[PDB]
């Protein structure tokens, strides 16, 4: 239902749905790197197990349950090759908090997006907006986006889906709570 | 069931429907899993996601129809000497409500036989057993 | 596909009386209007599972098929010798509704030349004959939302129509010295079935025969 | 508005509006049977007191006030010839307790229909749902449906209107009220 | 060359049941599950010879005739004097597989429309009807390399298809003061017979029905 | 080269190669049940763990490694639906010594087969001769074997390659030792 396709460009329907993420009042933000989850977990995973070159793409599918009384507003942004930084130290960021698997982590700083840039030019990535009065779900579709024809899944990671809520949500109660359901689906299916 | 209890062999493919029977405003997504008839009914939902399932979202659609492939019932067993298949459910998200409408909705589910169905070697039902007897019973006779 | 039609499905045999009656001499006045006859009102109430498998549908149009097979057992009493079994002939009478029953087994009513009868012996083939579509509507009332009578009394569920009739057999042989048992099986095959606007099936086990009360 | 016809078949406007019945979060269902309903009320009714001999196939009309927040579904099934027994007894229904009139009655075993069935199986009658979140209405139209020609409608009643909360009402408020209105129509008006 | 074909080789009438009961009116509570009645599994490995002839092909697809031939004898007790033998009725019901098998002579499974029965006397040609192909898979296993459960406990080699069922014979007539023998013959010949893949015949004489161990 | 097609018909290239078998001056024979075999192992395997029906019909080729200087003859037969007895006792093989996996089993009375059958009739089974002056190899092909459309290959076995030396391998010297190769190919892939 009207899906953003990126760069203007057009390159399986497994869609492997993520465990559902809990939007408060207070939440900061959500990120996912494409080929770091969606493998270990299902055939695509098992493919990236056996192989040392696989294929992609995706197709990303966003989805929030909000009644009419919810007001907020989400952005969602998939930032090719998306290398993080820390905060307040000289140490390159490590294995373990980079690759998070399927859980996925949060953003502790997403008015720079952990990188240092500027949330407000963010929107010069593949992105959809959900506003909680006019939509309530985006999809995205994702070329390679890679400089070699082939490249190691298990330690290159091609993509980071990023949702930052830019509007708190927001209730005459306090107590609102919305989950968003995140969906992938790769494309092509290709590993060799 | 009544029917094909009064046969013994049976064959064919069934269908399931769901309803939704909450608010107009309710919302929420819920997972509908089949497990074929070799194998074990999942307890966790990452589990019950490696197999065939459909995500349902209730919020928009308000029933959900999925057709159970074809089974024949008497080589699975018929005292070999069941598990001939499963159908779960698992909530996706939590049930959105607004706060005028209830916090409780329900659900409800149909079963129809398709056009392939078959029965075979008519037996006796052994639903109702034979009463010694009932109240007027000499009266014919009388 | 054929074994799953309605007529195959219903035209099946069953056991729908098995009553049995004394034949001896009875001098004196006593186990009276069973004294040497056996009277049987044609309904399919009797029999649970047959019922409940005629409870489907709520019309039925059919023509009865009746087999009446008879045996008989050494009285068990008197003189153990086996001289044998003698060759009884049996009277059965199909008394359609409106017509007289016959109240003994010496009536004037066993000779009447409407109701149609059968001889048959105790050492042949079982006797066999089939009742048409007899009920002056269309078709059968398994289950009537009414009352017969116009009077408020009239009973519940009881069409005035249907009714097939009554089936009456005797011993026409007059008393021997000896008396016997004489066991009478009478199975029923509906045929020609045709069947309109099907009824979810009944659990909760039948209480009675002249209603459907339940016990819930 | 997308009536049910019955069995496939199709054989004046007059819609007896009958009083509307009171959906609580406790009812169990309600009953009506049509030749003894619809009468003595109009001139259906005094037609029906002047002749033996009537004909009919009526129209049903049901419909539901209930707001969005409102919650619960209705079964609306027309029986033919449902002949119904009583509880714990083996003598027969009687005249009063069967010809309730235009004020109907209620059942008080729903899940075996008052009969010794199931109420599960119930859909192999003549029925519409009534779910409200999608519909608030149903219509069915009925054949005659006698294996006579002629009947008389002062003893005998040819169908049976059954509405079966099969889930409850409910709301946030304990004390729910959705007004339940039925119609009748009589079709071909004949009386001889 | 016609005497040589399968239909010709295996469609002989064998005898595979030759039981008897006693009949007599038991007062006591002896003699349980066979006081008035018989009960045989149909299958073929019953005889040595009809097994091994059958034992030649995996698969065998066939339809079985039955014929019961029964006869009296005078029991051996009591009086002597021949009055005769009594024209008794026996009902032989054929009952296939997922259905009840009586335990009694008086049960009521006896009278299940269900299960196909045939009333017969003892003074009449001896009762015959045929058995159609009653296997859910298209032709018999004679062997069957597997086991039939899915738990481990499964026996090896029976298959939980065919099983064509059970015969029942029992003796329709309330006791006589008299009792009596009664001795059951019962032939079975295959007809339409169809035959898969032969195989070499069997030396190393039989040592059990359930299985094929020798003794070597 | 020159295959034996089993019974005159015919219905992926995998070659799961079992373990050599020691070809002695005393050895009696050796046999394997196809479904029981070449699962648990492979891709086969995998899918026959997946599937409750799978579809078959094999193709078996034997091997033997010998010089010109070595004697004896090998009777390859492939038995349908070959139930084993046991010897000098009623009960029956137990599932321990019926499925013997991809080891396979050994012959203890190869002269009646272990049924009670005569090793000499055994040619009227789909079967190949292996004489070691005239040829060294044998290629079987197999059809479906079933009385029915499906079965469960976890429970039974469609076919029983047995491997019978008719001729003691000999020669000078008494230490001879012939290797045997088997290897068993599936045919048309299918699980379901």
């Amino acid at each position: 239902a009207n899906y953003c396709c990126a760069y203007g460009e057009w390159p399986t329907d497994r869609f492997y749905t993520l465990r559902s993420v809990k939007w408060e009042a207070t939440s900061t933000g959500w990120w996912w790197k494409l080929p770091d989850a969606l493998n270990n977990i299902g055939m695509f995973g098992q493919n990236v197990q056996h192989h040392y070159l696989y294929r992609s793409g995706f197709l990303i599918h966003v989805q929030c349950n909000a009644t009419k009384f919810h007001q907020g507003a989400l952005l969602v942004v998939a930032i090719p090759e998306h290398q993080r930084g820390a905060h307040n130290t000289t140490t390159s960021p490590g294995f373990d908090d980079i690759m998070k698997g399927e859980a996925g982590g949060t953003f502790n700083h997403p008015y720079v997006l952990d990188d240092g840039t500027s949330l407000a030019c963010a929107t010069i990535f593949p992105h959809q907006w959900i506003n909680l009065r006019t939509n309530n779900s985006a999809t995205i579709v994702l070329p390679w986006m890679n400089a070699a024809p082939m490249d190691f899944p298990l330690r290159h990671n091609q993509w980071t889906l990023a949702i930052i809520p830019v509007v708190p949500l927001g209730t005459r109660t306090m107590s609102s709570m919305v989950p968003i359901t995140v969906s992938i689906a790769p494309m092509c299916c290709e590993f060799n | 069931g009544n029917i094909s209890r009064y046969y013994t062999h049976w064959s064919g493919s069934l269908e399931m429907t769901f309803m939704f029977c909450g608010s107009f405003m309710a919302t929420g997504k819920l997972i509908l899993c089949y497990t074929p008839p070799g194998g074990s009914c999942p307890t966790t939902r990452e589990t019950a996601m490696l197999g065939t399932h459909i995500v349902w979202d209730f919020g928009l659609q308000s029933s959900i129809t999925l057709i159970i492939p074809w089974i024949s019932g008497s080589h699975y067993r018929m005292f070999n000497n069941a598990n001939v298949g499963y159908v779960t459910c698992f909530m996706q998200t939590n049930l959105i409500v607004p706060s005028e409408s209830s916090d409780t909705c329900s659900l409800i589910g149909f079963i129809a036989a398709k056009d392939d169905f078959s029965l075979r070697l008519m037996r006796d039902s052994p639903d109702i057993g034979q009463i010694d007897h009932l109240h007027g019973a000499e009266a014919a006779y009388q | 596909v054929s074994e799953t039609l309605v007529e195959n499905f219903l035209s099946r045999a069953a056991l729908v009386s098995k009553r049995s009656f004394e034949y001896k001499d009875h001098t004196s006045s006593t186990a009276q209007t069973d004294k040497n006859f056996f009277k049987w009102t044609i309904n399919t109430r009797s029999f649970v599972q047959l019922r409940r498998k005629l409870e489907l549908f709520t019309y039925l149009r059919f023509d009865a098929e009746i087999t009446i097979l008879t045996t008989v057992a050494v009285n068990g009493s008197n003189n153990n010798t086996y001289v044998g079994l003698p060759d009884l002939t049996l009277q059965a009478m199909f008394v359609p509704t409106g017509a007289l029953t016959p109240e003994k087994q010496d009536s004037f009513h066993w000779q009447s030349g409407s109701n149609a009868s059968v001889f048959f012996k105790i050492s042949d083939p079982p006797a066999r004959m089939t009742i048409p579509f007899m009920c002056i509507n269309s078709a059968y009332s398994v289950f009537y939302d009414g009352f017969a009578g116009f009077e408020k009394t009239g009973l519940y569920g009881i069409n005035p129509a249907d009714t097939i009739g009554n089936l009456c057999v005797r011993i026409v042989n007059e008393h021997q010295p000896v008396g016997f048992t004489v066991t009478v099986r009478v199975y029923m095959k509906p045929k020609h079935i045709k069947a309109w606007a099907p009824r979810p099936p009944r659990t909760l086990p039948y209480m009675s025969i002249a209603n459907a009360n339940y016990k819930g």
